[PDB]
């Protein structure tokens, strides 16, 4: 099959939003076990991305209409709020499903021992969708998304502070996920403003490391640092 | 342009 | 399910952004064969307008990008091109027939010939989708589609010059989407400039009509039809 084609589409379903035709070509091309390149990896992720980001979104604004409504007495409003909040939770573990089995099948598997940059960018992506799997769980069920969000992040760190220097993209984001994931899931803002303040004062003392393709995406991710860390403390 | 009715 | 938990399920899509359901619902709401209330009908108009328009934008860059690629040569990326062109068309013309079989087998329909707000509404948006297909198609199927927009755009400009006064929004509404319809579709800057001015026109001449609900409404219209006019003179 032609796999050049099927990134041509990817490319093309990008330039007109149509993100789910995106996630199900880049899907196509990872299934050829060929390795992803830089530009297929992030065609791949910002593809799946805006797939689950629109059922974030929606399911954000259902849940606050179903806690604002709450004491109000309408029994039959609520029920079908409840109903569509469930019907998105469906469709928004449905996609998480997809990308991790994606992840631990075809991505993290087929991963040598030199490309360290494809491993970090693959485990913080498992503990993306594992972490927005646990947005919406509760009970039983959200101890273990969260466990595996846990585990997909602190492998991800523990590359990444051996091979990739404080100001890599790649290592600059993780650390900002990661905060997020502590103070949004593990409600540990402590450990939160550790993890965003630690990765900002090692790019900031480097500094003098970025070149000019580069340097915009970094200092991108330490202003995003810098603005959840003035909002936890 | 698009100049319809929004 | 009820009439009113459909509305409600549409109001609560309208939220989440998901437009494709709030069709859907007021589909289903369309379909019980009981005319619309002015809320209603915008929801339904509002779904419909997105999930059109979001093909209609989606179009718009992949047929730009066919004109672009035609310099390129490569018979498998050109036929690649040409093959998503086409299938997002056949979403927009789905769409867009899906409306109009609304309109014409159910609310232009069980229109009261008495109400008249409601008959220039639906006429009005009958022409928009019919406009809408015009914008995609070729040939002799562009002329019969743009033959169906202009019927449907002067049926409701022939009603609402006798029964509707010159200020209301739907009358200003539809004398600046039919405008539109003379310069985008059929390229006469004359015609769209001579209906646009003169239904500006007579809003002025009967501006003490201004109902103090929807003159909001009326002059941001007024507006608009200004900067059409400065735009295309």
């Amino acid at each position: 099959v032609d796999r050049e084609q099927l990134v041509q589409k990817a490319r093309l379903a990008e330039q007109a939003e149509r993100y789910d035709d995106m996630a199900a070509a880049m899907k196509n091309v990872t299934e050829l076990n060929e390795p992803l390149s830089n530009e297929e990896r992030n065609l791949l992720s910002v593809a799946y991305k805006n797939v689950v980001g629109a059922r974030r979104s929606s399911w954000r604004v259902i849940s606050s209409i179903e806690q604002k409504t709450s004491a109000d007495g309408n029994e039959k409003k609520i029920e079908m709020v409840r109903a569509y909040r469930e019907k998105i939770e469906k469709e928004l573990e449905a996609v998480c499903q997809d990308v991790l089995s994606l992840l631990d099948n075809y991505l993290i598997k087929n991963c040598s021992e030199t490309q360290y940059e494809s491993k970090v960018f693959y485990l913080k992506m498992k503990g993306d969708y594992y972490r927005y799997l646990a947005e919406v769980a509760t009970g039983e069920k959200r101890a273990t998304v969260v466990e595996s969000s846990e585990k997909a992040y602190s492998e991800a760190h523990e590359i990444s502070k051996e091979h990739m220097q404080p100001t890599h993209p790649i290592r600059l984001g993780l650390a900002l996920n990661y905060s997020v994931f502590y103070y949004e899931i593990q409600n540990a803002p402590e450990q939160a403003c550790h993890l965003a303040k630690t990765a900002f004062d090692d790019a900031i003392a480097e500094l003098d490391t970025l070149n000019e393709d580069s340097y915009k995406d970094s200092t991108l991710i330490m202003q995003l640092l810098r603005d959840n860390l003035t909002l936890w403390t | 342009v698009e100049h319809s009715l929004d």
